[PDB]
RNA sequence: UGCUCCACACAAUAUAGAUGGAUACGAAUAAGGCGUCCUUGUGGCGUCGCUGAACCAUAGCAGGCUAGCAACGGUGCACUUGGCGGAAAGGCCUUGGGUGCUUGCUGGCGAAUUGCAAUGUCAUUUUGCGUGGGGAUAAAUCAUUUGUAUACGACUUAGA
């Protein structure tokens, strides 16, 4: 997993005499690879609707790319994550230059700080703030100033030799 | 009778700052800061060289002195013209930075016999160079 | 949380040259030089306009930033205690015993002598820092003044007096004999 | 002229092993200048002698060989796996050898 | 590629230069480390005394004689970090530890050699700015070394005629970059600046 | 006809592992090195680093014989002048001339058959033995003796 993927799962219940042509439920799912989406496909319409993989079927999965890979936007992101102890909401805010490296940013960011693994994790909302000034976290928000420019104190260099001669220094 | 501060001078993270990539299908070439991300990721764009338009992290590229005036944000055919306006390139090579990468390189470069010829040239300099430290 | 620049300023009067090593800061005055350390910090100091220094921190955390508000009190208090100096002063308190203060020296060592303190017979003896004068004031009763350049050691002298007549075995809610610091403020404020 | 070298340096380092078993078939060996598999290809096939000496003349020399060649690289950092035809005596973990230019393909 | 190497301890970390020494010494590196009394160990001066204290404590019950020796020294501290990164009781073990000295200070014949750094070991590089940090002579002369002040004033000592050799050296080094200067702009320096020299 | 040192001659003995050079400031790392100038400082200015990927060395039958040119340098070897070095100095720096080489440059000759590769032998340790050149000419133990000692050893005394 080099990174998630951003997949379209469009899906329904298999047709009856009953009722043809069901109602196509999408959803989009971050995940590693084509098996993976189509799973937590199936397991998030599970928690929604009456049907399951056997009476359901996969019309559609498409990779959804970035529509701009190479412009930095600040994310906005709902989870719901299972603690030890209970379920919980939080938003959180990441800025990065498209979805899945955000959400890639997002479980490790769940990962680190609340011990929540990726069978914890409810993506519930991905998107974009298109304002400044709609940022609310401060760890995000020091980013957004004009002008913005600091410095990489003590930069420590990679030696591949063991035995330096050089008693090195950490300027920049 | 005035007061004295050591400046500490350091090479800024900094929209139009001139990098230099160390790590991957770059590892070697020029490119310019765009963006600032986070305080680990800057997106950059090489376009002179070579470098696509990517979010990369600081840890794989090196700060270099050289800065040019840029937009925050610039797409890739404003920072080529803005590196072309500013003469990137040619700050660059002037370096003695760029000069030790060159030397490094065209070192080797050479073949035994190239090798042989600079045994040879290095003993007549040295001749040279003996005789003026004895006389001086 | 890490903040990216977090910034303190230290304004330099008319007759103060400020000059940081390092991060070894002298701050010469009109009553002296004064020297600090500062190499556990880890700050960046830069000359402004001759009349502010800019302390700053990059990248840092909760405990890094507050070091930083730290070191600007400290440059603070080397540029006041060079310009106006510190002078606390202290008063005797005793119900029965009358405390006997005196400075006396043993082969040039400048101690401050406490007697009868609650009438022991021990005599104490609290040394006198190097930089800080002793003085006894007329016009008002039982009082000690402590003076010098450096808020450091005249607060710690004064603090080592204060210590020595801790009342010892006995509620001290009712026994409050001692040598207080009653007063914190400048020499040459007026 | 001053020096007459026509192999790299080498090091024994030990055989072939996991935590608890070796292997004294194969051995390990670090060549001087060599930090990446990429780099120990280069010397892939390439013959080692072990050079020691002896007390006693065999043959008109004190000095004895042990000839074997380098077979694959070994881990990330350009140590690579060497088969002696005797194998090496495991004394001599930590000795000299010398890896030849020959078999030459550059 | 030396046949010995001397390590400047000053500002290591004791652990990864333990360890760095330990896998020279058994891949057959004679290794000489001086200024010991410079190494550093991460953590509180309390900390590591406490560690030491609690080293301390243990010993053969019925004979303190044959138990777990508690060497003071700096280098001894040293070295005791290095055993148990070394197989010790096997015969290479013990060959891989006789290609070892461990010194305080710098000593004669190695004053006049080229000392290194381990930068994969130096503290300065490795450990976060603001981590508290031990200097194992403090720390050693806290749990009984008796011979910090004479390693410090020996050490005064070289560093003074150290200094001298410095100034000479600089001396020399300038004249002869002076020389390598004015010969540069020559045909024999062009054909080399050709040729990446 | 013993001992010891030196020198050279052959033997034996081994090698935790030569194979161009272990190539010396100190201190800081949220700072430094180098150079330059001054008002000699916590100074001004310039410059460098981003690795030793360096510097030095390095061509000649494992490095031969021989002719010159240019320079008066480089380097080896002994003899020698002085000085410094005690942490474990046992090394560092010098002076003087002598005796070699010099690939800084230009030449003339030699190499072959180890046969298409075989470490293809060039190092540093110890101990003998012989030769020739200096140098010095004791003790300890047992036995006897003491009792400050003592199970025995041991200890502690004495004895031309
Ligand atoms: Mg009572
Ligand atoms: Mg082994
Ligand atoms: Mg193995
Ligand atoms: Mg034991
Ligand atoms: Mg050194
Ligand atoms: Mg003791």
């Amino acid at each position: 997993m080099a990174h998630f993927k951003e997949y379209q799962v469009i899906g329904r219940r298999l047709p009856t005499e009953s009722v043809p042509e069901p109602k196509l439920f999408r959803m989009r799912i971050f995940a590693s690879n084509e098996v993976i989406a189509k799973s937590r496909y199936w397991y998030f319409l599970q928690k929604l609707h009456k049907v399951k993989k056997a009476s359901g079927e996969i019309v559609s999965i498409n990779q959804i790319n970035e529509a701009h890979p190479t412009k930095v936007k600040n994310f906005g992101v709902w989870v719901r994550y299972d603690s030890r102890s209970g379920t919980h909401n939080m938003y959180k805010e990441i800025r990065d230059v498209s979805r899945v490296a955000a959400v890639e940013t997002l479980y490790q960011d769940m990962a680190a700080r609340h011990r929540a693994r990726f069978r914890s994790i409810h993506i519930l909302k991905v998107a974009e703030i298109e304002k400044t000034a709609d940022v609310k976290r401060q760890y995000v928000k020091q980013f957004l100033t004009k002008d913005l420019k600091f410095p990489l104190p003590h930069r420590v260099q990679k030696s591949t030799k063991t035995f330096s001669y050089k008693r090195p220094s950490t300027f920049y | 009778t005035d007061s004295i501060v050591k400046a500490s001078n350091w090479r800024l993270v900094e929209v139009g700052r001139v990098v230099l990539i160390k790590k991957g299908q770059s590892a070697g070439k020029l490119a310019a800061i765009v963006e600032i991300i986070d305080q680990k990721k800057v997106l950059i764009d090489g376009p002179k060289a070579g470098v696509p338009r990517q979010a990369i992290n600081l840890g794989q590229v090196v700060l270099t002195p050289l800065t040019f005036a840029l937009p925050r944000g610039a797409r890739t055919a404003t920072v080529s013209k803005k590196w072309a306006a500013a003469a990137v390139c040619e700050k660059w090579a002037a370096s003695s930075w760029a000069k030790k990468i060159a030397q490094r390189e065209r070192r080797a470069a050479l073949t035994d016999f190239e090798r042989f010829q600079v045994m040879v040239l290095r003993k007549q300099k040295r001749y040279t160079v003996k005789k003026a430290l004895a006389k001086a | 949380m890490k903040y990216i620049q977090t910034e303190q300023q230290i304004e330099v009067p008319e007759g103060v040259t400020v000059s940081i090593k390092s991060r070894i800061v002298k701050v010469v005055g009109p009553r002296g030089t004064l020297t600090k350390n500062l190499k556990h910090i880890d700050v960046t100091f830069t000359k402004v306009n001759n009349q502010l220094i800019k302390v700053a921190v990059h990248n840092g955390g909760r405990k890094h930033v507050a070091a930083l508000r730290t070191v600007k009190s400290l440059v603070d208090n080397m540029i006041t205690g060079v310009t106006k100096g510190y002078k606390y002063k202290m008063r005797y308190v005793y119900a029965h015993f009358p405390i006997n203060v005196n400075i006396v020296e043993k082969d040039g060592a400048k101690f401050i002598e406490v007697r009868n303190f609650l009438g022991d017979k021990k005599i104490r003896n609290v040394p006198v820092r190097d930089g800080v004068t002793i003085e006894f004031s007329t016009n008002v009763k039982d009082e000690i003044v402590l003076s010098g350049n450096s808020v450091e050691d005249v607060s710690q002298n004064a603090a080592d007096l204060q210590q020595i007549c801790r009342v010892r075995n006995k509620d001290i809610r009712k026994f409050l004999d001692g040598i207080y610091v009653s007063h914190k403020g400048f020499i040459t404020e007026d | 002229a001053e020096s007459h070298r026509l192999y790299v340096k080498g090091k024994h380092l030990s055989y072939q092993r996991s935590k608890r078993v070796n292997n004294p078939n194969v051995s390990l060996i670090k060549i001087e200048g060599v930090a990446t598999p990429q780099d120990a290809q280069f010397y892939l096939g390439k013959r080692i002698a072990y050079v020691y000496r002896a007390s006693k003349e065999v043959r008109g020399s004190k000095i004895r060989v042990m000839w074997g060649k380098v077979t694959r690289t070994h881990g990330n950092s350009g140590v690579v796996r060497a088969t002696f035809r005797n194998n090496l005596p495991a004394k001599t973990f930590g000795a000299s050898v010398r890896i030849f230019l020959y078999p030459s393909n550059i | 590629v030396e046949p010995v190497v001397v390590i400047d301890g000053k500002g290591h970390l004791v652990g990864r230069l333990a360890s760095v020494v330990a896998k020279q010494l058994l891949n057959g590196q004679k290794i000489v480390v001086v200024r010991a009394e410079e190494l550093n160990i991460s953590g509180e001066f309390f900390r590591n005394k406490l560690k030491y204290h609690d080293f301390l404590r243990k010993a053969t019950a019925f004979n303190k004689t044959r138990g777990p020796f508690h060497f003071r020294a700096p280098s001894r501290i040293f070295y005791k970090a290095l055993r148990g990164m070394v197989s010790h009781k096997t015969a290479r073990g013990k060959a891989a530890l006789e290609r070892l000295k461990v010194f305080e200070g710098i000593p004669p014949p190695y004053d006049k050699k080229k000392r290194v750094v381990v930068p994969q070991a130096l503290r300065v590089l490795r450990l976060k700015p603001g981590r508290k940090y031990t200097t194992l002579g403090k720390l050693s002369t806290s749990v009984g070394w008796k011979y910090e002040d004479v390693v410090a004033k020996l050490e005064a000592k070289r560093k003074v005629s150290s200094a001298e050799y410095y100034a000479k050296k600089r001396a020399f080094t300038k004249k002869v970059a002076s020389a390598n200067a004015t010969a540069a702009e020559s045909d024999v320096a062009k054909q080399l600046a050709a040729l990446g020299y």
